[PDB]
C-alpha cells in the first residue's frame, strides 16, 4: 500500500506496538507495527493457553513480560527481513 | 553381616540424616 | 564419595528407614541422593563394610541426642515470657523465586500486582502460588476477572520453561521493598482495652460514637469488650444475681467449658445442694460440642451486661 | 579377549542362564555377544578352565548384593515425601534419533510436523514410531489424510536404508528447542481446590459461572469437588442423615470399598443391630467389581451433595 503517512496513522488501533528501525546504510527510520491481537495469541500460546477463550478489548499499555514476547517476536523478523 | 547392620537399623533417623549431610558437606 | 557411601548406607537400611531419613534432608539433598541411588549397578562386600564401618564411626561421636529445636524453643519461650512475646519471638526468628515471593506477601498487593497482568499470566502465577494465597487474592478480584481465571485454570496445559523463567525474571523485577512487610501492632482488642481504661462517661460516649458508625465492628467490641473468663474477678453478688438471672442448663454448660477456678467460684455462689446436684448431672453428662459451651457463654454475657447496664452487676 | 569369555561363560551356563544375563545387558552388548557366540568353533579345556577361574575372581568381588535401584528407590521416595514428590523426583531423575525423539513429544506438535509432509513419509514415520504415540497422532489428523495413511501402512513394503538415513537427519533438522517439553504444575483438580478455598458465596459465584460455560467439565469438577474418602471428615449427624437417605445395599458396598476407619465410621453411626447385620453381609457376601462399588459410592456422593445443598449436611 501507498498512501500518505496521516492515513496509515489513522487506521493503527489504540494503543499498538510500534518499533522503531533503522535500515543502514540508507537514512530513516523504519517502523514495524504488532497488533494487539497478535500479542495476545502469543502470550496466550506461550502460558499454555488454548486459545478457546475470545480475547477481550482492553485499551491497556503492554506489561513488561508482553514487552518481552514482543521482543522475542521482534528479533526473529528482524533476522528474516534482514535476510 | 554381623549384628552390625540391626545396630544400625536401629539409630535414629535424625543421626543417620546428619552424618548424610555430613558426608555430601565433605564431598 | 559421601553421597555414594550415603546411597549405600540408604539401600542397606531398608526403604522405611530410608524414607524416615529423606524426610529430615532438604529437597535438594534428596533429589542428589536419588539421581545416584538410581544409577547404582553394585555395592561391593568390601565398599558395604566400609561404609556401615565409617557410618557408625560418625554415630559414636553424634550420638547428639537430638531435639526438636523448634517445639522446645516455642514451649521455653511460651513459659517464660507468655504467648505474645514467645509468638513474636519466634516469627522475629523465622523472619527466593519471584512466586515464592509472592506467596510472603499480603493477598490485595500481589493481587493488584498481578491484576495489571495477561489473565493467562494471571491464572499461571495463580496456580504456580500457594492455595490459600491464590484463593485470597481471587476474592478480590471482580467478578469478570476471576470468571476468566477460573476458566483458564480448568484449562491449564503446562507452560514452557523459558517463558516460566521470563515471568519470574518480569516478576523479581516488579518487586517493591517487601522487606518486613507488614507489621502486628494492635487493632481493635488494643482499641477496646483502651476503652476499657478509660472513664465510665468516656465509655457511654464510646457506646454512642461506635453505634453511631459502621455498627457491625460495635457489635464485634461489644462482644470483645469484657470476656466469660473475667467472671472470676467480679465480686461474690454480682455472680449470685446471674445465677438468678441464668438458666440451670445453660450455667452448667458454661461451667463445663469453663475453668476449675471460676466453676469452684460459680458452685460457691451457689447454695449447697444446687451445687451438688450442678456436679451430679455434670459427672452423669457427656461431652458437649464447643459451638454449645460458646453459644451458652454467649447468652450468659448477654445477661451480664444487661445486669450490668441496669447497676446491678459491677464489672 | 574378554568378549570372547563372556561369550565362553554365556555358552556354559546354559541357555536358560545366558537368556536370564542377556535380560540384564543392553542391545549393543547382546548384539556384540551374539555375533562372537556365532563365530564361535571350538572351546578347549584350558581356555574353559581360565574362563572360570576368572569369572569366579570377578564375583568374588561382587558379590554385591544386586539391588533393584529403581524399585527401591520409588518406595523411599514415596513413603518419605508422598507419591507426588517421589513421582517428581523420579521424573526428573529419569530426564537419540529423530524418531526416538518423536517419540518423546506431544501428540498434536507431532501430528502437526508430520503433516506437513509426504502421506507415505507419514505413513513411515508412524510406523517407526511408538504404537500409542502413532495412535494418538492419527486421531487428530482429518479424515482424508487417516484414510490415506492407514490404506499406506496396510501395503508397506519397507524402506531403503539410505531413504530412511535421509528422513532420519532432515527429521532431527526439523526439531525446535524440546527440551524439557511440557510440564506438570496443575490444572482442574488445582482449579477445585482453590474453589473449596473461595467463600460460600464465591462458590455460589463458581456453580454459576461453570454451569455457564463448556458444562461437561462443569460436571466433571462437581464430581471432583469433594470425594468419597473425605466422607470421614464430615460430622456424625451428617453421617447419620447420609445413612437414613442411602440404600442398605449400596452402603455396605461402599464400605467394602472403602477404608477401615470409614467403614467403622459408618458403623458407628448406625444403630449396633444394624451395623452386625451389615457386618454379616459383607463377610457372607463375596468380591464386588470396581465398577459397581464406584458407581454406588458416586450415588452416595449425589446425595451428599442433595443433603448438603438443602443444609441438612455440612461439607
Amino acid at each position: 500500500r501507498i498512501q500518505p503517512y496521516h492515513e496509515f496513522a489513522r487506521n493503527l488501533p489504540v494503543p499498538t506496538n510500534l518499533n522503531l528501525i533503522h535500515l543502514k546504510p540508507l537514512r530513516g527510520t523504519g517502523l514495524v507495527v504488532f497488533s494487539p491481537s497478535l500479542v495476545f495469541i502469543a502470550v496466550d500460546n506461550l502460558f499454555g493457553g488454548d486459545g478457546r477463550f475470545p480475547t477481550k478489548v482492553e485499551g491497556r499499555e503492554f506489561t513488561h513480560t508482553e514487552q518481552r514476547v514482543i521482543n522475542r517476536m521482534l528479533k526473529l523478523a528482524l533476522e528474516g527481513y534482514s535476510d | 553381616m554381623s549384628q552390625r547392620i540391626r545396630e544400625m537399623s536401629d539409630n535414629d533417623p535424625r543421626v543417620v540424616a546428619l552424618v548424610i549431610r555430613q558426608w555430601m558437606s565433605n564431598d | 564419595s559421601g553421597t555414594d557411601k550415603s546411597v549405600i548406607l540408604l539401600m542397606t537400611i531398608g526403604e522405611d528407614r530410608a524414607a524416615e531419613v529423606f524426610k529430615h534432608l532438604s529437597t535438594r539433598e534428596v533429589q542428589a541422593l536419588s539421581t545416584a541411588m538410581a544409577n547404582v549397578r553394585q555395592i561391593s562386600n568390601k565398599q558395604l563394610t566400609d561404609v556401615l564401618s565409617e557410618f557408625e564411626q560418625e554415630a559414636e561421636q553424634f550420638a547428639a541426642l537430638n531435639i526438636n529445636a523448634n517445639e522446645y524453643l516455642r514451649s521455653v519461650l511460651v513459659k517464660a515470657l507468655g504467648e505474645e512475646r514467645a509468638s513474636s519471638l519466634l516469627e522475629d526468628i523465622l523472619e527466593t523465586s519471584g512466586i515464592e515471593t509472592l506467596n510472603f506477601m499480603e493477598p490485595q498487593s500481589a493481587a493488584d500486582l498481578i491484576r495489571d497482568e495477561h489473565p493467562q499470566i494471571i491464572a499461571t502465577i495463580l496456580v504456580h502460588l500457594k492455595r490459600s494465597q491464590a484463593a485470597d487474592i481471587l476474592a478480590l478480584f471482580d467478578e469478570r476477572l476471576r470468571h476468566d481465571v477460573m476458566l483458564r485454570i480448568a484449562t491449564f496445559g503446562g507452560v514452557q520453561p523459558a517463558a516460566l523463567a521470563e515471568l519470574t525474571e518480569v516478576l523479581n523485577g516488579l518487586l517493591d521493598g517487601q522487606n518486613l512487610k507488614r507489621s502486628k501492632m494492635g487493632g481493635v482488642r488494643t482499641a477496646a482495652e483502651i476503652i476499657n481504661l478509660m472513664k465510665t462517661q468516656q465509655e457511654e460516649a464510646v457506646i454512642t460514637a461506635v453505634r453511631e458508625f459502621d455498627g457491625e465492628l460495635a457489635q464485634k467490641i461489644i462482644d470483645e469488650m469484657f470476656l466469660f473468663e473475667n467472671l472470676v474477678d467480679v465480686d461474690d453478688r454480682s455472680i449470685q444475681r446471674l445465677l438468678q438471672e441464668v438458666d440451670s442448663e445453660s450455667l452448667l454448660i458454661a461451667l463445663k467449658g469453663a475453668e476449675p477456678p471460676l466453676r469452684e467460684k460459680f458452685l460457691r455462689n451457689m447454695s449447697q445442694r444446687a451445687a451438688d446436684i450442678l456436679r451430679d448431672d455434670l459427672a452423669n453428662r457427656g461431652p458437649v460440642r464447643l459451638s454449645q459451651v460458646e453459644n451458652e457463654q454467649k447468652a450468659i454475657l448477654l445477661i451480664v451486661r444487661r445486669l450490668a447496664e441496669t447497676g446491678e452487676m459491677v464489672i
